[PDB]
């Protein structure tokens, strides 16, 4: 009787659906057919049920690409979704803003609101969103910040999340990356209550080093990052001795209206031959947390202050351990949170085990832990982006396709105005007080 | 007669309430499905005062069970030792606090505590004699310290004279479970000062502590620190659900343990506390209790005694002893403790005697401390809160559910007051 | 009544209490469960002393077990007569002494002692009317040496009346078991010269002496030996466990051996020792007990008496016999051997007479002789610091923590004033 | 709960640490895999445990060449180390100290470092360390000694113990070993508490006599070595009448700061054909211990003065006869202790017997000794070493590969006035005091 729908909009936030959906079938014991042969409702939240056994879930595909749409009503998972929810525009905004905001979504953004406001009706106790959405393409950019400013007009007061793929400092795939990136960060700076930065090359790392898989498919990146959703909400569709809800999220890693970019973390990832030779204490994981080459997203946490911590555990977790760890981490001096915040931590657990997905890559664990942190070394991931828009606005690059698109330089200034407004405060933040 | 009323808001009162009602039931011998399997009399004689003797001879707890999500609620109901209550008690809202008071005070509570008024009102005409109020809560959940503190208030318009008892979990010092706990904490702390008789202080650190060192457990559950909690509220209550060569009732805890309206902050503690191990290797005496009682290291406030003076104390002891042995030991730890209690209030040790044991065990012994040190704990989360105002952080939630900073402002000046008037009459002479 | 505290310090300190706490259980009929299946009534009559009564009619033994290497205290608890120590009692440390006095009394002791002390004044304030302290260590191990001297400078700092017993492990002259040991002994016999009031010397040397020759064993292990000193324990205290025609306590024995404060050392003696042959061959009467006790062949110190004069002598008997016969021994042993006796302490012979064998046996005695002779001793280990300290051999372990050369001058220079009172007082006139 | 952790460093370490936890798999009754199907814990201070019956030891195979690394992943003990402890290099430091000191080894020390970290704190009372190198291998030598820096920068005050393999006067494998020598006992000089001398020359001796081995591979000197440190740690790791920890070991052993360097021996050493013949008597057992021929060091000790012993004896031993043969060794003259050190000796007796490893070569005996003794004899050893240097060092031989890898010829004299001062020392302690 809390719902949350999840809205996935572009390539990469179907195909993290896709993960996101075998988890959570595999985690309730559904059968891809919506049937199913500690747990309360639970699944209730996220998956709402009709007359027959047939579960089915609250999403809402949109894309404006029919291919990976209509991969996944030819996967597996078929049975399974509303037809009626997958949603297929006819030309996708290829990468350009302007198209995927003012041009071709213009033309589905209406049938995209009416199934949402079906899907919220026929809820009861609705407790927000999920934006699942990269920022680099264009779908994704501008049709991601045009659904915000329509949902934050429609639903005055509701959770808004979004998990952004946030583009990574060296490997990119795109070209107008800086472009999208700043366009739809200004746009949902005003709207989302509490992104979730995410990368592929920190992933990339990860999956390297720790799972020892040296050519990983984006099947292990979307694995991981689901993980991290379920992780998320476990603590609304199970029973745990410590839980929390998404407004606490917003509530506890949101000091002030702008500065609401926290990344991600999960642990333990090891794989399935290195599941021994160590048991895998709380403490631990915690330190694996909080290990600077276990962040998701490529940027070192000692060149900035933890704003804000939230570590949900799962599993077999006693509290006295989490306390002790915590109070450990706090001792140490390389981990420096701002002076003005003295209580750091939203700690949170759940009965649940992390389940393992057959076919997957890591080894069933008994306990687990993700970290979602508020930080101030992802400033400096800004003035990044905020450099490499500078050489390709300085010589006008590419502006004539977002021109003849439906918008305007002044559009373009104004956006770099405020990202180095958002700069400016962070650097502000990030200062010490007087007297 | 001399019915009481409980009333259990946030999620940790809630389930400290449901182990609280698994012991109760455990004493009076009430099986879970609440009709009584019991075998002495004595515990019905009073069993009115908890419960209530509904039709075809069942038994149903005088509870009011409140929350924002019904996560924890039907957790309780599916649970056993959850099919007594009665139904009709389970009030639950859907937006849920979301860990702020802004929320738990004018927005959201506003729409429930009116029915939670209702069914308090209801229950209050069903009882004979009602003797007072406990409410079970937090200081950091949002639910708990704003919704407890708007039926606090309310109440206490609606009943002026009953006694109020409050079992607030108070924010351990060195871990914050919350990030904006001080907040809800100052808010919270400023309802209390303001309409509460008597305030039973309790840190999650200092029952960490006692799980690990005393009691020898690596693996603490909540559940054994809700167990504690709710040994220390049945040995409250028990001097008047239970004959005793010396009674005693709320109304006598309140007057002896507060001197002035405000200052009624109390550390609790428990005896005896043994291993499963170190046990038979340990007399069971009254001296050993009393000797027991009196130390940091068995306080369930995390704070030493010794920084500051005991202003009173109170010790309700149960199961079968000699008074002049009670009589004999307080003389002696009011003797060489001589520094350690304040000047001007001679002979400030209030005592009082059960005759039945806490099941299992010879005799046992509850100490309800009203010292000041606690001005400590205020001074720390009072400076928190100014640090985390100082820069207005996470200020816009609860601006914008109509509270201002002059709230804050005000309440971190009643806070300073108050450690200033414990500050003061710490060093009376 | 007169409760005694044991405290145990050291490797050998330990091993020697569990051997001791094996004799003492066995004189009392007590069970490794620690619960009394005696038959005489009379060992619990003064059962008190040693044991508390705890709860359910058991007996735990008023022990203080410290170390700092969860060894040899892992080793007790696993073993019989291990499982009736009172499990709160076993402190122990984590780093170890490493052989050293300095960490031993100043880095590490320093984090243990305050727990040591909390437990004795618990103790302490158990008893009725406590009697005084028996502390069991070495001289050369680290952790007996430095923390068996902080305690008992701690513990005569809070109880300068409570009389003070010492069996220290004196280094053997011919082996040295460490390389250290001089510094050790150096700084343990400051310490000790300083703060208390009788110390019972014993060579390990003089133990294998006596296994071998007297006893008639070729393979004595540590065990035994420990039971030999365990038996001198025993009959040391119990002139007052035990009723007597002539009885004593732990005062007597200080007052009549301890001339002047600084010049408490005594060496003990046992008898009768008689291998598992050659006993039926010999007659048990009081004459063949007193020649015994006088030889070097039977002092547990490895240094004749005939090299200088007995101060005083304490004899404590034990089963039953006749007085006039212990007199007229006695006389005709201060008789024969005048020149072996100080001239001006006339009647020099301190006498004790228990009424129960220390079970096995039809009468025993144990000998505690105050003699000048043992200066020799100290003469042995003063030279031996001196050679080690000229060239400052092994002195930064020493000096690193914290300690410095002025402390080894200081105790080298008190050493050498006491040994030249022993010599004065050896030619006195 | 007295944990102390083992790093091997070099082709050497390793090969010796596999015949070290060979041992120690065999005394505790624990299977390859790290299974076991007046003992007490016992096994705890070597070895952790996780959730399974699996144990693991605590030691770091570090090495620069993959090689002899991969032959433990592949040997018979492949399932017991923790894989993530093998650190193994790409390039070893070919028998140059500056490439194992400054260049290549200067790229994994904190990585090696990370896991030394690791396994401390997930220990709580740790003793000290147990470094297992060599002296001639560049590896050895330059990485032993920058461990040995770092190590004593991060832990303050802890046991620190080598057990080096000292250059043989007359069988030398490399020939550079004077060079290495000299470096890296100038460099460990400062570091190490105590180090252990043992030289493969002295181990061919005992073999080819004691033995009645004719023909020993590298397995018979490791297995005997491993011998000597089983010795060592059976205080720790079992119930003794009179035991001793390592502190012990430093603060007996050690009359001076920088005089820290006691060669090793062990008794007894007999065929299996010849164990009967002699009923091995303990006071027997003590004189092969003093006898000259039977020592691990080429070095005569008539020609120095034992300023320190420490006998560790364990089996079916009592301690009058332990005091009996001492006194005996005490009384004879040709062992000849400094005046000034009137008490020679330490004495720690275990309950345990040795345990013959199967296959092994040594025979099934009730009790042993193993002797740690500080003489002066060695000071001599110093001076040959010492007079190779100068001979390689008058032609500035081989001196172009350490100038250019990193090294300076200011550091080589610097070097040997610091061996020069040592010799120094030596002289000026086995003199007699006057007055
Ligand atoms: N983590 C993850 N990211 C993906 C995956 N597939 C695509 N992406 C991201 O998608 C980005 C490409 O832009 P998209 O958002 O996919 O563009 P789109 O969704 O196809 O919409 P258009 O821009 O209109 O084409 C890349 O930067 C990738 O990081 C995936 O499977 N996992
Ligand atoms: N006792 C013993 N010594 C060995 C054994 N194997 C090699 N050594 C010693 O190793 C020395 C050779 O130098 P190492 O330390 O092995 O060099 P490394 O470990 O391969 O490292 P690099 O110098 O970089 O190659 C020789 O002097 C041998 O004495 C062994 O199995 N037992
Ligand atoms: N003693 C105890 N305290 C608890 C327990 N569960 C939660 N708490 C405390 O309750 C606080 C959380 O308040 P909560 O009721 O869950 O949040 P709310 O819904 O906003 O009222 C935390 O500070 C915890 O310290 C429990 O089982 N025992
Ligand atoms: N009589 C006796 N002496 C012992 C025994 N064990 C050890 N010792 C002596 O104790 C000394 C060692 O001290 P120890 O307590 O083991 O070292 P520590 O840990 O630093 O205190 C040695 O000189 C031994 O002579 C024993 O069983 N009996
Ligand atoms: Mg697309
Ligand atoms: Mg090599």
């Amino acid at each position: 009787m809390r719902e949350c729908i999840s809205i996935h909009v572009g390539q990469a936030g179907v195909q993290i659906g896709n993960a996101c959906w075998e988890l959570y079938c595999l985690e309730h014991g559904i059968q891809p057919d919506g049937q199913m042969p500690h747990h309360h409702d639970s699944f209730n939240t996220f998956f709402s049920e009709t007359g027959a056994g047939k579960h089915v879930p609250r999403a809402v595909f949109v894309d404006l690409e029919p291919t990976v749409i209509d991969e996944v009503r030819t996967g597996t998972y078929r049975q399974l979704f509303h037809p009626e929810q997958l949603i297929t525009g006819k030309e996708d905004a290829a990468n350009n803003y302007a198209r995927g905001h003012y041009t071709i979504g213009k033309e589905i953004i209406d049938l995209v609101l009416d199934r949402i406001r079906k899907l919220a009706d026929q809820c009861t106790g609705l407790q927000g969103f999920l934006v699942f959405h990269s920022f680099g393409g264009g779908t994704g950019s501008g049709f991601t910040s045009l659904l915000m400013e329509r949902l934050s007009v429609d639903y005055g007061k509701k959770s808004k999340l979004e998990f952004s793929i946030y583009p990574a400092p060296q490997v990119s795939t795109a070209v107008v990356e800086p472009y999208n990136s700043i366009l739809t960060t200004h746009t949902t700076l005003e709207h989302s209550d509490c992104a979730f930065m995410v990368d592929n090359e920190a992933i990339y790392d990860i999956c390297r080093r720790n799972l020892d898989i040296e050519r990983p498919t984006y099947t292990n990146l979307n694995r991981l990052i689901s993980q991290i959703v379920s992780s998320i909400t476990a603590s609304l569709r199970f029973d745990g001795a410590l839980n929390v809800d998404l407004t606490e999220f917003q509530t506890n890693l949101v000091p002030y209206p702008r500065i609401h970019f926290p990344l991600a973390t999960y642990a333990p990832v090891i794989s399935a031959e290195k599941a021994y030779h160590e048991q895998l204490s709380v403490a631990e994981i915690t330190n694996a947390c909080f290990e600077p080459a276990n962040q998701m997203v490529k940027c070192d946490p000692r060149h900035g202050k933890y704003m804000a911590c939230c570590l949900l555990y799962r599993g077999d977790v006693v509290p006295k351990d989490v306390n002790a760890a915590i109070a450990t981490i706090k001792t140490k001096r390389s981990i420096q949170f701002v002076d003005w915040c003295p209580t750091g931590f939203k700690v949170g657990i759940n009965y649940q085990p992390p389940t393992v997905v057959p076919g997957g890559d890591l080894a069933k664990v008994q306990r687990a832990v993700c970290m979602l942190s508020n930080t101030t070394a992802i400033a400096e991931a800004w003035a990044r982006l905020d450099h490499k828009f500078d050489l390709m606005y300085a010589k006008r690059a590419f502006v004539h396709w977002y021109v003849g698109e439906g918008m305007e330089e002044g559009e373009f200034s104004e956006a770099r105005e405020d990202m180095a407004a958002l700069e400016k405060d962070y650097e502000e933040v990030g200062v010490d007080s007087v007297e | 007669m001399r019915e009481i009323v409980h009333i259990q808001a946030g999620q940790c009162g809630n389930q400290i309430g449901a182990k609280f009602w698994e012991v109760i039931s455990d004493e009076h011998g009430i099986d879970p499905s609440g009709n009584y399997v019991g075998d002495s009399d004595l515990q019905l004689e009073r069993i009115s005062v908890y419960y209530n003797e509904a039709s075809s001879h069942k038994y149903v707890p005088r509870a009011i069970l409140v929350d924002l999500e019904p996560g924890t609620m039907d957790s309780v109901r599916s649970g056993a030792f959850g099919h007594l209550f009665r139904p009709d008690n389970f009030i639950f809202g859907q937006s849920g606090a979301g860990n702020n008071w802004a929320k738990g005070h004018y927005t959201e509570g506003a729409e429930l505590v009116d029915s939670v008024l209702d069914v308090v009102r209801k229950e209050c005409e069903n009882c004979d004699c009602l003797q007072g109020f406990q409410l079970t809560h937090s200081l950091g959940g949002g639910t708990g310290s704003g919704m407890g503190t708007l039926l606090i208030s309310k109440v206490r318009e609606e009943y002026p004279d009953r006694i109020m008892n409050t079992f607030s979990v108070v924010p351990s010092p060195k871990v914050s479970d919350t990030v904006v706990e001080p907040y809800n904490a100052t808010l919270s702390i400023h309802q209390l000062v303001e309409n509460t008789d008597e305030t039973y202080c309790i840190d999650n650190e200092a029952l960490y502590d006692i799980c690990f060192r005393t009691l020898k457990l690596a693996t603490p559950t909540y559940g054994d620190l809700n167990h504690l909690v709710s040994a220390t509220m049945s040995g409250v209550t028990t001097s008047l659900r239970f004959p005793g060569q010396l009674n005693a009732d709320l109304r006598k805890l309140a007057v002896n343990m507060v001197p002035f309206p405000r200052l009624h902050f109390f550390m609790p503690g428990f005896a005896p506390l043994t291993a499963r191990g170190s046990q038979q290797y340990r007399a069971l005496t009254v001296p050993e209790l009393t000797q027991q009682m009196f130390d940091a290291k068995n306080m369930m406030a995390a704070c030493d005694p010794r920084h500051g003076r005991y202003l009173t104390v109170a010790t309700v002891f149960r199961g079968r002893m000699s008074m002049k042995e009670v009589d004999e030991q307080m003389l002696a730890i009011q003797s060489k403790n001589s520094s350690y209690f304040v000047e001007w209030i001679p002979n400030n040790v209030k005592v009082a005697v059960c005759d039945i044991p806490p099941r299992g065990l010879k005799m046992s012994s509850t100490f309800i401390g009203n010292s000041t040190a606690i001005q400590e704990l205020f001074k720390r989360i009072s400076e928190q809160f100014t640090a985390m105002f100082r820069r207005k952080a996470f200020l816009h939630w609860y601006t914008g559910e109509g509270m201002d900073e002059m709230e804050f402002t005000e309440a971190e000046s009643n806070m300073n007051d108050l450690v200033s008037e414990y500050q003061q009459y710490q060093d009376a002479t």
